[PDB]
Order: structure tokens, then C-alpha cells, then sequence
């Protein structure tokens, strides 16, 4: 009656790969969701499914969104 | 006993529900066993295939809460007459699950 | 342990898209949840959000937000990449709360709590088809809760409707060995339908909804375990109506055979 | 907050035991199999490992009929038989996985060479029909298990233009169901059996498995009909009265009945 555990994956290569691919997938999902539910642009003629761009909106005060840090 | 709800976080997952509620800060014979055996409740005939065409665990480890816990005690049978008082649960990030970095 | 800003923003946008500002952003958010590859590390947050939001129905009996949370669960189930085995113990009682609770409505008479009933019943039949293992005992423990909620008297017609709906979405052998012994209960139902001292109460609409669901689901069960003639099966049945429904079901089966 | 790292409900001695028993039960060596089968047949602590054994059986037969690997199947059926006669463990929680595995051994087509191992194939259907009627003997409640497999066997039989492997297996399965079952079911169907035999005989096609299937089915049906007759009538007019039943077994059936009578006299 000696207990056993699950196989732990302590490998730096596969941990870097997992964190990288999860970050890339969540940022791709976020940008496709935000480009689909708003005004969109396109590099190609009538191209919304592949490479959708969030449309450029003008700010009333652009230095506040440019120069200010968001994580501090 | 009447359940008016209670919230202890307003800052973790479900903060949107807590804010909508406005809870500030931390302030708050057919029951015979055989009937339920899956031989008598499953169309296992569909499975029959006709003319088809260990130092670390070998097997996976199941959710202890699903396998053992009485989750049935979180079913709200009557909203007004709720037998016990439910309390807000904090996120517990289980590390047994793979696909979670930590 | 704490979500990065990317996925924190994704969690915020996806959860606030399913609260009800417009329908198109909701459909794109549910099509995001159903069809993205990397949504793990945000599954516990979604499970907590859904279970707490279904709990918040007791303070505000909002039918619409419960329909939105059940469509969130139905979208979470259709994702091929994420495995809900470690988090199903949270989503099972939320869908169960959407099934067997009694006040699902703010105005009980006009709100169709009835659909959030059969939608969540189909959802729990799917959640115990995909995940029931003999170590889990999910389906047996769900049938036991539905059964002791149905056989026990004093239960309201809404929660009896939810119990019958879930039991009848589980399959054919379940309605053979759970529903069909208590068909005499239909007489106890028709006690309060064909002859009620109080007609203007809210028990009559729930009772004949229970009746319609019962005879709709027991018509193919009567078509499976009876003779092909069915001359006075309705008379032999309770109230003589279930038997008419069974005759209609046999006719429908004949029509399906003709189409084949 | 992180929930504690859970442990599997089997010990590592138990998990190693499961690995050794399963790698012995795939029959690389026969003495290893036989002990592992006796170990399954009398280990008292083999409960709480039984989900993993049932899942290994079920999953195995389904990916082992993708290519019809007869030994893999004969070893798994012997593992099922060794699981059943163990008195300690509680089996009818797992019989919903066990029964469609055995039905598949009996009612399925053989992807590997059709002849030669058909002799074993009959035994694969012999071992499967044995464990099938042992499962209908145990685990019995009202109108769930025995009647369900009886209905599937009968609609396997009355189905027109069957695979003859499936036909032979279903015939064996309905045959081993006891005294009354052949007394009430095999009776109104002799003419169909004879017509099927006549079609295999007429069509020249010999390189298919239809002729072998037909001979096995006819022999099995004739033996069952022999005692079904020895059991409910006197042995008078055993020469040409069976010609009222299309003359299939006739005097040879009468000789089988006489051998049964001699065995009864010896008893």
C-alpha cells in the first residue's frame, strides 16, 4: 500500500513551448474576436476571415494612450 | 431557510456577478440500487461491433471531488427554502490537471 | 497562477460579451469559446464564473442570464481541445440547478422556464454521455437525484417537470425502468386538471406541461413494448390520452418507415 | 491556493500486479497465462482494480476486431471467464461493458483468413456463447439482460442475407440458451435453414466462406433438433417421419437420439 503519483513534466524546453503556444493562441483568439465584433479593415479585398485587422480609431487625446504606462 | 446569497471576494473570477449584486469588499422500489446500474440504463447493444470498417502512475488520476465529493449538495432545489447557507468559494487552481502551466 | 494581461483581457471581453448587451457579440463569443485551441489556464475561471452566476439566480430570478450561462456551458462542451474532466464537478450542479429548481422565472406565469428546462436536460444528458465512467458514477448519481426528486411527493410541478425532462433525455431504458412504473401518477395529475376547485392558479399550466412532456416521451416507449394494433391501449392506459399519443407515435413511426 | 497533488487509488504493488497480469494474459507463454487466469479467478483483493480490467477487456476487443486477431480475442474471452467465476468481486456494475464485448466475438465477421482457424472461430463463438449464457444465468432482473440478448439474436437470425460468419455465431448463441429456448424458438424456422443450405450448395462459388459457414450451421442445428426431439416424444418411426421436417438430419438424427438414449441408460 505505497502510494504513487502522476508523471511530472519538469522540462524547461516543453514548459517554454507550452507557455509560448498558449500565449500565442490566447492572443490570436482575442484579436480575432475583437476584429470580428467591431469595425474591421483588410489588407486584401473583402478579407475578414483571414487576417482581420481591428480598424484604427482616432483618440481625442492621443498622448495619454501613447506615453502612459499600463502595468506599473 | 431563505437564501439571500453572500459574497466574500468581489475581486476574483465572478467579480462581474458580485458587482452587479453590489456586495462591497469582504462584507456579506424505483430507488432500488439495481435500477441505477448502467446495464439497466444503457443501450449497450449499440456498442456490439457488426461488420466494422509502475513507479509513476500507468493510469490517469480522476477528479477526487467528482469521484468522492457530494456535489449534489450544491444543487439549489428551492431558491427560497434552501436547506443550508451556501458561501463564496475561492478559485483553487488544481495542479493535478495538465495543460495548466502551474 | 494569475492570468497574464492578454488572457485577462480575453476573459473580461468574453465574459462581458455573454451578459446581454447584444446578440451578435454573444454569438461570436460563444463561437470563440467553442472553437479556440488554447483556452486552458482560463477554464477554472470560466467554471467559477458559470457556477457563481447560476448561484446568483437566487438573488435575482433572471431567466435570460441563465439561458446565457447554459449556452456558455454548451459552448464549453463543444471545444475539442480542452478537457472538462477536472472541472465537471462544478458544471454538473449548475446545470442541475437550472433543471430542478422551482422558481426559474421572475414572472412565473409568462416566462418559459420550460425551455431552460429541456435545454439544460439535453445538456446534462450530454455531460453524462461524454464523461460518465465507472469510477465517476456520474450517470447513476444523476439518475438517483432525479428519481428521488420525482418519486417523492410535495415536489412542485416545475421540479417534477425538470426531473421528468432529464430522465427522459437520458434514454429509452431509463424511461422504461423509471418513468413507466409511476404512470399511475398521471391520474394524480389529472385529479388537478380535469377537475380543480381553483382554476385560476398557476398549477394548471405546469400540470398540463408535465402531461404533454410525459405523453410525448412515453409514446415511443409504448411503441416499443406493445402490440402493433393498439386498439384500446389508451383505455388500458391512464386517462386514455397517453394511449392516443401512443397511436399517434405508431403512425409517426410508420410515416418515418415510408420516408426511409 | 493549489489543491493537493492527488494519488492514484491503486498501490504501486497493485499497479505492477495489474501490469504483470495483463502482460501475462495476452498469452505469450501458456503457463504464464494459466497462472494469471487462476490469479484472476481467485484473488480476493481484485476488486478496486476491476474498472481497469473491464476497460482493458472492452477497449481491447473493439480495437482487436479492427484486424481479426483470433488469439488476442481467445485470451480476452478466457480473461472474461476467469473474471466471472471469482466469488469475491461484484461484477454486475461492469457487465454493461462485458456483454457487448462477448456479443462482438460471437456476431462478428473475421477479417483474417476465412478457413483453417474457423475451427477456432467456432470455439471463439463456443467460448463466447458459453460466457453469454453464463451471464444470462447470473445478473438476472426483470426483462433487462436475457430478453435483450435474445431479441438481438433473433433479429440477427430473421435478418435477410446475412454474413454467414455472423449467421453461424448468432445460431450458436441462440442454441446454447437452455432447454425451453430451443423448444420454443428453433421450431418454426427449419424451412429457412434448409433453403439457405440449398443456395450455398447450388451456387458453384467455393472460394468464399459461405459453404463452410453453411456446413457448420447445419450440423449445429441438426444436433440441437435431435434432443429437442429425444426430449419431447417417443423414439418411434425414426426412419422417414423426419421427412415431414424437410429431411435434414433424418436417420442420422435418429442415430444421435439413440446415442442420447444409450447415455441416459448408462446414467
Amino acid at each position: 500500500k505505497t502510494p504513487t503519483y502522476r508523471e511530472p513534466v519538469s522540462d524547461y524546453q516543453v514548459l517554454r513551448e507550452k507557455a509560448a503556444s498558449q500565449r500565442r493562441d490566447v492572443e490570436r483568439a482575442l484579436t480575432r474576436f475583437m476584429a470580428k465584433t467591431g469595425e474591421t479593415q483588410s489588407l486584401f479585398k473583402d478579407d475578414v476571415s483571414t487576417f482581420p485587422l481591428i480598424a484604427a480609431r482616432p483618440f481625442t487625446i492621443p498622448y495619454l494612450t501613447a506615453l502612459l504606462p499600463s502595468e506599473l | 431557510d431563505t437564501k439571500p446569497r453572500v459574497a466574500e471576494w468581489r475581486y476574483g473570477p465572478a467579480r462581474l456577478w458580485y458587482d452587479m449584486l453590489g456586495v462591497p469588499e469582504d462584507g456579506s422500489d424505483l430507488l432500488a440500487d439495481e435500477n441505477f446500474l448502467m446495464v439497466t440504463q444503457l443501450h449497450w447493444e449499440d456498442d456490439i461491433i457488426w461488420d466494422g470498417e509502475p513507479w509513476y502512475s500507468i493510469f490517469p488520476i480522476d477528479n477526487e471531488d467528482l469521484v468522492y465529493g457530494r456535489w449534489e449538495d450544491n444543487i439549489i432545489w428551492d431558491a427560497q427554502a434552501m436547506p443550508r447557507l451556501l458561501e463564496p468559494p475561492v478559485l483553487t487552481l488544481d495542479p493535478n490537471d495538465e495543460n495548466l502551466i502551474l | 497562477h494569475e492570468l497574464s494581461v492578454e488572457q485577462q483581457l480575453y476573459y473580461k471581453e468574453i465574459t462581458e460579451a455573454c451578459v446581454g448587451s447584444c446578440e451578435a457579440k454573444r454569438a461570436e463569443a460563444l463561437q470563440s469559446i467553442a472553437t479556440d485551441p488554447g483556452l486552458y489556464q482560463m477554464l477554472p475561471r470560466f467554471s467559477t464564473f458559470i457556477s457563481e452566476g447560476v448561484r446568483v439566480n437566487v438573488v435575482q430570478n433572471n431567466l435570460a442570464l441563465l439561458i446565457y450561462l447554459m449556452r456558455m456551458v454548451k459552448a464549453l462542451m463543444d471545444n475539442p481541445t480542452l478537457y472538462l474532466e477536472k472541472y465537471v464537478h462544478e458544471l454538473i450542479p449548475a446545470v442541475m440547478t437550472c433543471i430542478v429548481s422551482r422558481q426559474l422565472c421572475l414572472r412565473p406565469d409568462v416566462d418559459n422556464h420550460w425551455a431552460l428546462r429541456d435545454f439544460a436536460a439535453r445538456l446534462v444528458a450530454q455531460i453524462c454521455k461524454h464523461f460518465s465512467t465507472t469510477t465517476n458514477n456520474i450517470q447513476s448519481r444523476i439518475t438517483k437525484t432525479f428519481t428521488k426528486s420525482w418519486v417523492d411527493e410535495k415536489t412542485p410541478w416545475t421540479t417534477r417537470y425538470g426531473s421528468i425532462a432529464g430522465l427522459a433525455e437520458l434514454g429509452h431504458d431509463v424511461i422504461k425502468t423509471l418513468i413507466l412504473p409511476r404512470l399511475q401518477q398521471e391520474g394524480e395529475r389529472i385529479r388537478s386538471v380535469l377537475d380543480g376547485p381553483v382554476l385560476s392558479n398557476i398549477d394548471r399550466i405546469g400540470a398540463d406541461h408535465v402531461q404533454s412532456l410525459l405523453l410525448k416521451h412515453c409514446a415511443p416507449v409504448l411503441a416499443k413494448l406493445r402490440p402493433p394494433p393498439d386498439n384500446q391501449d389508451a383505455y388500458r392506459a391512464e386517462f386514455g390520452s397517453l394511449g392516443p399519443l401512443l397511436c399517434s407515435q405508431v403512425v409517426k413511426a410508420r410515416a418515418q418507415a415510408a420516408l426511409q
